[PDB]
């Protein structure tokens, strides 16, 4: 499966809201896709996996969904650290990861 | 080596209830500790409390993984009847362990209906503990042999299930783990 | 190896595979229900054609088990629902004609017009609010002859052909057929001929007569100083001056009649707005009220997936307070509520229906349903008279603890009552008698628009304006006769639902006037009722009235109970007048 | 739960590198490592997945050949052995422990990339 993020580069104002998108060229599973969120100059961490569920450790501003090829990850209220590369994964056949998007 | 029971409860994927997923776990030290504190809705046990289960060393446990409607949970003890008791997941009276179950309905449901698991619904004799069929040969009822084709008084017996997102709490799917108890020194 | 052994095997898949396609077919219209969209139209066509194709295919496997090789009750009762031919008993020919005859009436009676106003909101404005005899005359003569008299031709085609089908499916005629859907044949003491629902309907009907004969001399008695030139003192009401089209509902008349007029009926529309109600807490009152009788409540998908208010312009739904079911514990509603009386009454109602429906969501797909057609609108209906009745409503918040219940606003509520309830019966057992006689052979061709007037002054007591040929066909200006629908199911509706309510106010141990009974706090009553609900169709109304009331059959005691402290008090009123009616006397 | 990984190498083309991750803070025999890259300017790219119990590897597809993969239990550590560096094999390539198979039956799992390490930088 191919993953694709849009928008490459969603740099918008802190203290609204900020919403990223991940579609998938075939349908995946629902628990198999994760986001990652890497900050600049470090390694990445884990943020949600099995689509929606909260990674321990990680603020409650940031939620996860979706579903059949359409998957999507919202962040609350967008803060100053908030600044990051975000990823998407799929590991429902191999494993592979998306583009990646800016915030 | 601590036991794999944390790969049978999180595994992305379920078996059909016609065709349940035998594991074994041996060789490995077992911490039923967190087996109390989930939040599982069923925790039941039948003959030993899951309290001793961490001073006594097994010599097999076997974790038996299918999914169910919520109404067909009741089945799945011992000492029951029923479609599924009968044709599908046969649990004997004498029944030593643990049936651990909980909704799936985030998971293993579809808009468009999710047809990937299938039960037995019609069988010449009901089965016993712990075997298992997976036969798709045509069921007669009638005087007359059809050869296969699926005609009057002849029927497919694996029927399918169908979940929606949107069903009743009894119709929605339910992930059962039962935990038989036959090298597990639990800590 | 045996038919007894098939059949259930047979059945047993039935009930597996037919479930799903009948969801799909009922999601389907929901979704279009609450979302009107060419889109939605398609796929609730689709799916409807799966099931009903579906249902076809299986009816003719069958054919192969007869009901002479089972002995099971709860098999023969599947499959004798699940073995008649229905239309498809007739040459290909005979079946298309009789279809394009019933979709053809369908469309005249829904896209009638006349001057154009078509019925609604135009004749049955005019019908509801006009106190004008000759506007309201023309509004009546204009739906008659107009869309009524062009239905004459296509009415006479469809008793022949829908007759001859009942034949061919064994019956003595259609109407014989419609009978048989109270036919409890198969265990000895609760059997009832279809034959016997005739005899027992003229027999109830003559007991309540005394109590229409005196409201119907109050009503008259109060028109005529509405319509002081045109009724007469020892005559029959005419047609149009009942505040209906058709003459089926008096309550449009709670206006003229009103027994004490200088104080106002219980409303609490203000108290519901002042303390800030909304649709979500109408329905958790009615919620909470089954609670307290003794059944469970609401599922969280009736809340989540229920559509209990307007959604909006953009989307265009069809309001409608409907109760849903659509299989496998999907109960929803859909009605848009506004925050008064009306509405709270009728939040109880649809709940009502809800609470059957699951009860008995454990029975077979084809016996999922109601014992008979009256009970299941029976037992939502009492739901109401409990819900409006000030001693709930004293507790709910929405009743002052300083209203008193007066004898004069006792009357007024009993009135208001009677006139919707006990003014319907005989509209129900006539216009059934007639068109049973029809389908029978009775009646002459050319002679059933005579009985149909002949009878209406005997057992209504209602007569014509104008004199009319029998080139018209009043009956069918109705929804239910133009459209092929039973109506005695409403007859044999009014008479259980007080049969229940007296059977568990006595349970709830209530003492004082049955109007009066609350049925809340009670567990008594609560699983009374609920030990007949459970049953679905897998025992006979015979048995399942017996759980509850302890009669084996339909009474009016109960009825007349109900209505007895306005019955005397009609009495005291009709001291001056004639009670009953001439039928010599006519309009013109 | 921590990952440490070696410190930078510089390698020429046709060199092999052997980039060892120490685990610590948990059961070592209970999670596989995964072993994701990133190249400067680019995103992640999948390489490989080792169990920690069964000693069985899983490749991603343009891999196979060069990618070799280890673990050793007594000294908890993990390796990861690309052979043939290409021009284009400079990156920084991190260890990480994952919960997306199992560590014994080997079935997919529910999860993710638990814990990344510092990334170790390669230069050809
Ligand atoms: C099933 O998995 C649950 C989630 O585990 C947590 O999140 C994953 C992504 C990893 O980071 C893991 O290390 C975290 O603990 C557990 O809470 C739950 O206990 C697991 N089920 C069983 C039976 O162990
Ligand atoms: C109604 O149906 C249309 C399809 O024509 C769809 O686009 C729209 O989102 C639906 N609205 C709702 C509330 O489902
Ligand atoms: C009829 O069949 C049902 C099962 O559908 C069974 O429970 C019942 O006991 C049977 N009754 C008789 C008289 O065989
Ligand atoms: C339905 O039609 C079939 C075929 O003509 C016939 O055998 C059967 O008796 C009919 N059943 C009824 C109830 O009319
Ligand atoms: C009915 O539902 C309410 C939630 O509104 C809950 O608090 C109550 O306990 C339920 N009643 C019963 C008998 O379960
Ligand atoms: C029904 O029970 C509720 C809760 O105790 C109580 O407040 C209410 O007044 C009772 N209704 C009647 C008529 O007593
Ligand atoms: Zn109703």
């Amino acid at each position: 499966i191919v993953l694709t993020q849009s928008p490459g580069t969603l740099s918008l104002s802190p203290g609204e809201r900020a919403t990223l998108s991940c579609r998938a060229s075939q349908t995946v599973s629902s628990t198999s896709l994760a986001w990652y969120q890497q900050k600049p100059g470090q390694a990445p961490r884990l943020l949600i996996y099995g689509a929606s569920s909260r990674a321990t450790g990680i603020p409650d501003r940031f939620s996860g969904s979706g579903s059949g090829t359409d998957f999507t990850l919202t962040i609350s209220r967008l803060e100053p650290e908030d600044f990051a590369v975000y990823y998407c994964q799929q590991h429902d056949t191999s494993l592979t990861f998306g583009g990646g998007t800016k915030v | 080596n601590l036991c794999p029971f944390d790969e049978v409860f999180n595994a992305t994927t379920f078996a059909s209830v016609y065709a349940w997923n035998r594991k074994r776990i041996s060789n490995c030290v077992a911490d039923y500790s967190v087996l109390y504190n989930f939040a599982f809705f069923a925790f039941k046990c039948y003959g030993v409390s899951p309290t001793k289960l961490n001073d006594l060393c097994f010599t097999n446990v076997y974790a038996d993984s299918f999914v169910i409607r919520g109404n067909e949970v009741s089945q799945i003890a011992p000492g029951q009847t029923g479609n599924i008791a009968d044709y599908n997941y046969k649990l004997p009276d004498d029944f030593t362990g643990c049936v651990i179950a909980w909704n799936s309905n985030k998971l293993d449901s579809t808009v468009g209906g999710n047809y990937n698991y299938r039960y037995r619904l019609f069988r010449k004799s009901k089965l016993k503990p712990f075997e298992r069929d997976i036969s798709t040969e045509i069921y007669q009822a009638g005087n007359k042999p059809c050869n296969g084709v699926a005609g009057v008084n002849c029927y497919f017996p694996l029927q399918s299930y169908g979940f929606r997102p949107t069903y009743g709490v009894g119709h929605q799917p339910y992930r059962v783990v039962v935990l038989s108890f036959e090298t597990v020194c639990g800590p | 190896s045996t038919i007894e052994e098939q059949a259930k095997t047979f059945l047993d898949k039935f009930n597996h595979e037919a479930e799903d396609l009948f969801y799909q077919s009922s999601l389907a219209s929901w979704n279009y229900n609450t979302n009107i969209t060419e889109e939605n139209v398609q796929n609730m066509n689709n799916a409807g054609d799966k099931w009903s194709a579906f249902l076809k295919e299986q009816s003719t496997l069958a054919q192969m088990y007869p009901l002479q090789e089972i002995q099971n009750l709860t098999v023969k009762l599947q499959l004798q629902a699940l073995q008649q031919n229905g239309s498809s008993v007739l040459s290909e020919d005979k079946s298309k004609r009789l279809n394009t005859i019933l979709n053809t009436m369908s469309t005249i009676y829904s896209t009638g017009k006349v001057c154009c106003l078509l019925l609604e909101p135009g004749l049955n404005e005019i019908m509801a609010n006009s106190l004008d005899y000759n506007e309201r005359l023309w509004a009546w003569e204009s739906w008659r002859s107009e869309v009524g008299k062009q239905l004459r031709p296509l009415y006479e085609e469809y008793v022949v052909l829908k007759n001859e089908m009942a034949r061919a499916n064994h019956y003595e005629d259609y109407g014989d057929y419609w009978r048989g859907d109270y036919e409890v044949n198969g265990v000895d003491g609760y059997d009832y001929s279809r034959g016997q629902l005739i005899e027992d309907v003229e027999h109830t009907f003559e007991e309540i007569k005394p109590l229409y004969e005196h409201l119907h001399a109050y009503v008259r008695a109060k028109l005529m100083n509405a319509y002081p030139s045109y009724i007469s003192p020892i005559g029959c009401l005419p047609a149009h001056l009942l505040g209906d089209m058709w003459g089926r509902f008096w309550t449009n008349l709670y206006s003229l009649t009103v027994p004490f007029g200088q104080k106002p009926n219980i409303d609490v529309t203000d108290a519901m707005v002042d303390q800030a109600w909304d649709a979500q807490r109408i329905f958790k009152e009615a919620e909470k009220f089954f609670v307290s009788v003794g059944l469970p409540n609401m599922t969280q998908g009736f809340w989540e997936n229920s559509m209990l208010t307007d959604p909006g312009n953009v989307q265009k739904a069809v309001c409608h307070p409907t109760a849903w079911d659509l299989g496998k514990g999907d109960f929803r509603i859909l009605m848009c509520t506004k925050v008064t009386m009306d509405d709270f009454l009728t939040a109880h109602h649809e709940m009502g229906h809800i609470q059957y429906d699951m009860a008995y969501a454990a029975q077979p797909f084809l016996l999922r349903n109601g014992a008979n057609e009256g009970f299941h609108e029976a037992v939502g209906e009492i739901m109401s008279l409990s819900a409006a009745t000030p001693k709930h409503l004293k507790s709910i918040g929405l009743l002052s603890p300083d209203f008193q219940e007066d004898n004069e606003t006792e009357i007024n509520f009993l009135l208001k009552q009677a006139l919707t309830i006990v003014g319907t019966l005989p509209f129900t057992y006539m216009l059934e008698k007639w068109r049973w006689m029809v389908f029978k052979g009775e009646i002459p061709k050319d002679q059933w628009m005579k009985k149909w007037w002949e009878m209406k002054r005997e057992i209504v007591g209602v007569v014509e304006p104008v004199p009319h040929d029998e080139t018209y066909c009043d009956p069918a200006s109705l929804f239910h006769v133009s459209n092929d629908y039973s109506f005695i199911r409403y007859y044999t509706r009014t008479l259980y639902q007080f049969q229940f309510q007296e059977a568990l106010c006595q349970a709830a141990k209530h003492e004082g006037p049955l109007h009066k009974c609350d049925i809340s706090n009670s567990t008594e009553a609560g699983q009374k009722l609920f030990n007949m609900l459970r049953l679905g169709k897998s025992e006979p109304w015979t048995l399942a009235l017996e759980n509850v009331v302890g009669a084996k059959n339909m009474n009016v005691r109960p009825l007349l109970n109900y209505f007895e402290p306005l019955f005397t008090w009609l009495k005291d009123q009709n001291k001056n007048s004639f009670v009953g009616w001439s039928t010599d006397w006519s309009p013109y | 739960v921590q990952l440490v990984q070696s410190g930078a190498e510089v390698k020429k083309p046709g060199a092999s590198v052997k980039v060892s991750c120490k685990a610590s803070g948990y059961p070592f025999t209970s999670y596989g490592i995964s072993w994701v890259r990133q190249a400067p300017g680019q995103g992640l790219e999948w390489m490989g997945w080792i169990s920690t119990y069964n000693g069985n590897t899983n490749y991603a597809q343009k891999f196979q050949g060069r990618v070799t993969m280890t673990t050793d239990t007594s000294t908890t550590t993990g390796y990861m052995e690309l052979r043939r560096l290409r021009s284009d094999d400079t990156a920084v390539y991190y260890c990480a422990r994952d919960y997306t198979r199992g560590a014994w039956f080997g079935e997919s799992l529910i999860g993710g990339f638990d814990n990344w390490g510092q990334g170790t930088l390669v230069t050809v």
